[PDB]
């Protein structure tokens, strides 16, 4: 139903503003919020029917020595939102330690907006794995609002921290928040820095500028994950129904997301599924295999072709899966945005969970264990200390995605009356 | 112009009228008007309206007078103030119903109805159609305002939610009056359920 | 019913020649009085059928020390109005002694008025509270309305001081006043500095000129309240039918006022109800919720949007109360007035009964105590020697606003057949 976007870590709080000038460009609104001339469909989503037709966009603004939040202020999108919404480390365990003590304030703007809503269904999250004051803070939200919200859903578009291996504390921040994500999210959709930044070096000419066109990456997918939900079509409209079918196995709810217009800037649904099965296409960095694909078209379609396609693509075996039930590639139609400002109205996007993404885990399951052996990168901060003396929350953590590695090796078999 | 007179003599001045009524000669309070139940008065209509002007309209109009003097009645008696507690819970419990009642008399019946009649009667072309349109709205009133049938399960309770409000007024015991209160309101509830087809809008005040 | 409005303090001689010029200007009359060739409606209700349909308004000027009476003397409502009305300190207690002593003249005054007028029903007051002279001199003239008149109204438009803690005689004289307002007044329409002051920091770019724009701001207010009574509807057009339905809980008689328009430079009543219900539209500064609501719409409305907003209003429980009765929400409907030179004729009016006026109400609750305990702002001053050797009397008001604080905290619950 309606969910509401909780910014956090720097390149969250990047994301959740590009992500709001997006749809302020993409639904016919004003800066201020006013409905325009050219703008029934549902505006109900992320936006509450305030006073004068204001779509004011509910949001929560989450950080720790605020830097954004100027480029906020000098902006027409502290004229667009902001009623009082906007909240003012570099460590997990500093993350952590800060969080605790304001728990109660930040727990309640969460019933501010909560109550704000007028069908709560779940808490999405722009958020960014280690990106300085996101860390560990962005851990022990998700610690509150499994506490608090067992019957809610709490949905993590995020970006995971790999630099081929830069920094040297990330690692152990990572895996501790993805214990996290594993216990106390209900979905994760994964992305990565160097599959947006590989993607983005060969589509563009760029190497340095990679957050700028990273926000416009994340909020191009986000936009495209949510077009079914904000403009009505008949399938799944809820969130629900719609991460219902996204997940096949319920310990491995993370996602592949593809997207056949790398660049925006003529072709069958038969080419653009061939294109968005081919992992170079994906944004997502032996036997692997998926478990359950969807994937969902939007644009100048004909129906019948999207039969055509679905009947070619799993008969000539390029779905692969080796499941222990009858989980299959799924087809998916949406409705092109009236009043989008982008040409080139055809696009595609897939959720389907892939057994690869663990040899990426398996990555981290390399480097904090390289980085607990050399013990110069652990770097002894005191509030690692605080947060445990016997330092064995990392190898619950190790444990925990070790579980998630040999589930999805058990996934990958007909059988899943047996994972180790 | 006579009917918006009409529903202003009928239905400012008024208060005036019943103030004098509050505590009698009724040739008087006509002059007063020219500057529970009971009673009956009337004022000449000239001969070329009253040809397009029925003779019932009058008598239609005589008892949803008499019913809004009662309205105002209990309104202005219950306000008598400007165990020692109690007697203000007897206020809302009562104070609340005949104003809720007071928003279905006023609104729903005698603004829509009243305000689209002379929107009516000002395009019509034809006499005839006049007073077609005239009569049609004298029996639509006729069903709005309950003054046909079930007025002796209905308009009585309708009548002694205001006397409990006089009684109130000399009162200034108190438990005895809840307790017709309570037992009045749900035969009304469950006879307005349905039970004309707009009635429900109060059984849920 | 006919109103008569008692001008006192120096904000409440302001906004009583900014009223007259705000009906100057409303009705179709000159500054003479004479009727205009643009103007049957009623003009009965604040003015005399004087002589050459000459529109006096009946009105009562009274103060200490004259100020404002010099911009009145060389303008054109000296011509207006003035047959001989106009009666020429700072503490509560100096202008309680010095209205003690002439006492006669201004009852005298009174009588005057109270002679002039048709129908006497009700003294409507256009005061401050603690404006200067009106302190003290107020309270004692609502003694004197109390002890001579019973049997008619005391209704009090007032904005109470209110500066988030400037002046530091201003909470003792306003509590005292506000205790002889719950018992020598019968209705009280609350007003803030700080809600119209950060109203007209919103809606405008000032901060310093607060009392010109506050003088237009309760202009609007009490045109507003006082629309179908001046033209004729026909509900409740007396005073007492119209403050009948509007105080549920007879002691917590202080209203709500919002307006949704806060300038009045399309809408359907359901939008301007969830508007007006928001606490950022009203002007009005743990579990809060109202005992009895109505709200008065004017403009070009249509009479079944009116049924159909209360029915989505009442059910989708936006008017929250927790009554001991069964008071609820009400609509009402009025006229917009014919010959407005204002613009935008939809505007919305809401009178309300809240318990969230308690907890400002608990600020002077806090600060005349705190102030006590300091004990450098009382100042000791010798009026209020002789007001009471004991001093007693602030903690008899203290004692009766507590006891308004539980009856408000009693009428939240759904008995009061206990207050504390």
């Amino acid at each position: 139903r309606e969910i509401i976007t909780l910014q956090l870590g720097q390149c969250g709080n990047q994301i959740g503003f590009e992500f709001w000038k997006q749809l302020c460009a993409e639904h016919g609104i004003s800066p201020e919020g006013i409905v325009e001339e050219f703008a029934t469909d549902r505006k109900d989503v992320f936006f509450y029917q305030a006073d004068d037709e204001h779509y004011i966009p509910r949001a929560v603004l989450l950080d720790l020595e605020p830097r954004v939040i100027h480029s906020i202020l000098n902006s027409p999108y502290a004229k667009l939102y902001n009623p009082e919404n906007i909240y003012l480390g570099n460590n997990w365990a500093s993350g952590f330690s800060q969080g605790e003590k304001i728990h109660e304030d930040i727990f309640d703007i969460i019933d501010r907006e909560a109550d704000g809503s007028d069908s709560l269904e779940g808490f999405v999250l722009c958020h960014s794995i280690a990106g300085g004051t996101g860390s560990g803070l962005g851990s022990y939200l998700l610690e509150r609002l499994n506490d608090r919200y067992p019957k809610k859903l709490v949905q993590t578009y995020s970006v995971f921290p790999n630099q081929d291996e830069d920094v040297v504390v990330q690692p152990y921040n990572s895996l501790l928040t993805l214990k996290r994500l594993t216990q106390n999210a209900d979905c994760v959709v994964v992305l990565d820095n160097t599959a947006l930044n590989r993607i983005a070096t060969d589509r563009l000419h760029i190497q340095n500028p990679s957050f700028s066109q990273i926000n416009q990456l994340v909020s191009t997918i986000m936009s495209a994950s949510t077009t079914t939900l904000r403009y009505p079509g008949y399938m799944n409209n809820d969130l629900i129904g719609l991460i219902a079918s996204l997940i096949p196995t319920p310990r491995l709810h993370f996602l592949m997301t593809g997207y056949t217009p790398l660049t925006t800037d003529k072709t069958t649904v038969l080419d653009v599924m061939r294109r968005l099965l081919q992992p170079k296409n994906v944004m997502v960095s032996t036997n692997h295999c998926y478990i359950a694909i969807l994937n969902i078209i939007q644009g100048e379609v004909d129906p019948t072709q999207v039969h055509k396609s679905l009947q070619r693509i799993r008969e000539r075996k390029l779905a692969n899966f080796i499941p222990w039930g009858p989980a299959s590639i799924q087809v998916a139609l949406s409705r092109k945005s009236p009043y989008l400002p982008s040409a080139h109205r055809v696009s595609g996007l897939m959720m389907a969970n892939h057994t690869s993404i663990s040899s990426l885990f398996e990555r981290t399951c390399r480097q904090y264990d390289k980085l607990r052996k050399r013990e110069a990168f652990l770097e002894q901060f005191r509030k690692e200390d605080m947060f445990k003396d016997n330092f064995d929350e990392m190898d619950t953590s190790r444990e925990i995605v070790q579980q998630l590695i040999d589930e999805y090796h058990a996934a990958t078999r007909p059988d899943y009356i047996s994972w180790g | 112009e006579y009917l918006q007179a009409m529903r202003n003599f009928f239905l400012d001045t008024m208060y005036d009228f019943y103030t004098s009524i509050f505590d009698q000669n009724v040739s008087f309070l006509n002059v007063q008007l020219q500057e529970l139940d009971g009673l009956t008065l009337s004022y000449k209509v000239p001969w070329p309206v009253d040809i397009v002007i029925s003779l019932e309209c009058q008598k239609i109009y005589n008892q949803v007078f008499l019913l809004l003097l009662q309205i105002k009645w209990a309104k202005y008696s219950l306000d008598v103030l400007l165990q020692i507690h109690r007697m203000f819970l007897l206020r809302v419990k009562l104070m609340h119903f005949v104003n809720s009642l007071h928003n279905y008399i006023m609104t729903r019946i005698l603004h829509s109805t009243g305000l689209e009649f002379q929107h009516q009667v000002e395009e019509a072309k034809d006499l005839d159609q006049l007073i077609k349109i005239h009569y049609r709205y004298l029996s639509t009133i006729h069903d709005r305002c309950l003054l046909r049938e079930k007025v002796s399960f209905v308009k009585e309770a309708i009548m002694k939610v205001l006397n409990l409000a006089l009684m109130f007024a000399d009162g200034w015991s108190i438990e005895k009056m809840e307790s017709d209160f309570k037992n009045c309101h749900m035969f009304l509830v469950t006879i307005l359920n349905k039970a004309f087809p707009h009635l429900e809008s109060l059984a849920l005040s």
